[PDB]
């Protein structure tokens, strides 16, 4: 619950009533289905490498 | 950057270079389409300056470069309140025309005060720039990057005669040999959080570069997080 492992929040964690965890994400992101992970809500969200040198792997 | 490595095209899409009276004189980071965050000591003279995003090799053409003119410079209101101290070494730059975000032009994430400071305390971040790679050397043609460990505050104080304020933090290795350097100012100290990078510092100053027993000093972004968001709002 934020206490341990950021309370299972990929980005931010906050403590709600009844020791409940409420996750949140930064601009350009949205709370993934599980209510923990953060997923892109825009074509080019801050902080991520999308180039990946064209294509030189499994992809 | 001294002792670092060549970045790969698009590895640090938020990194920009600043050109003016001197070419590649400092670095910066994209806050958003219209704003760049850098170091105040890089833009005191308010002279004409240019910004190049999507830059990789400063003497070649990648066709990913986006140049823009700076029409407004906002250094931190307390920078130089006490002459020559480098405290509050942070500045914001507004662009004439908005950048078009793509794979080589992406903003850097900026968390709140509490989390920015939490990410910094992870103790490991990357610094990048086209600054010097060697003693008395010129700009690096290819963007360089280096991973630098955070330094306990007490060790920081004992490493320099100059005052290290709570608006700054030390980073570097005990042995030296790896450091950000002249020309890298304004550049970002970023902390990688599960595939997502956050701005935790602004390359600011030091004593020479890479010297053993010395450390790079960075502006502590967490302290200016509210100031950044308030000034760079899109309308
Ligand atoms: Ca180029």
């Amino acid at each position: 619950t934020c206490n341990i492992k950021n309370g299972r929040c990929e980005q931010f964690c906050k403590n709600s009533a009844d020791n409940k965890v409420v996750c949140s994400c930064t601009e350009g992101y949205r709370l993934a289905e599980n209510q923990k992970s953060c997923e892109p809500a825009v074509p080019f969200p801050c902080g991520r490498v999308s180039v990946s040198q064209t294509s030189k792997l499994t992809r | 950057v001294v002792g670092g490595e060549d970045a790969k095209p698009g590895q640090f899409p938020w990194q920009v270079v600043l050109n003016g009276k001197v070419d590649a004189f400092c670095g910066g980071s994209i806050v958003n389409e219209k704003w760049i965050v850098t170091a105040a000591h890089c833009v005191e003279t308010g002279v004409k300056i240019t910004v190049v995003a999507g830059e990789h090799n400063i003497e070649e053409t990648e066709h990913t470069e986006q140049k823009r003119n700076v029409i407004r410079i906002i250094p931190h209101h307390n920078f130089n309140a006490a002459i020559n101290t480098y405290n509050h070494d942070i500045a914001l730059l507004e662009l004439d025309e908005p950048l078009v975000l793509n794979s080589y032009v992406t903003p850097i994430c900026i968390a709140d005060k509490e989390y920015t400071n939490i990410f910094l305390k992870f103790g490991s971040g990357y610094v990048s720039g086209w600054g010097r790679v060697f003693h008395k050397g010129r700009a690096a043609l290819v963007l360089q990057y280096l991973r630098v460990p955070l330094v306990d505050r007490a060790t920081c104080l004992r490493s320099t005669k100059f005052t290290i304020t709570n608006n700054m933090f030390c980073a570097g290795f005990h042995e030296g040999g790896r450091d950000s350097c002249q020309g890298d100012s304004g550049g970002p100290h970023v902390t990688e959080v599960e595939g997502t990078s956050f701005l935790t510092g602004i390359i600011s100053w030091g004593e020479e570069c890479a010297m053993k027993g010395k450390y790079g000093i960075y502006t502590k972004v967490s302290r200016y997080v509210n100031w950044i968001k308030e000034k760079t709002k899109l309308t």
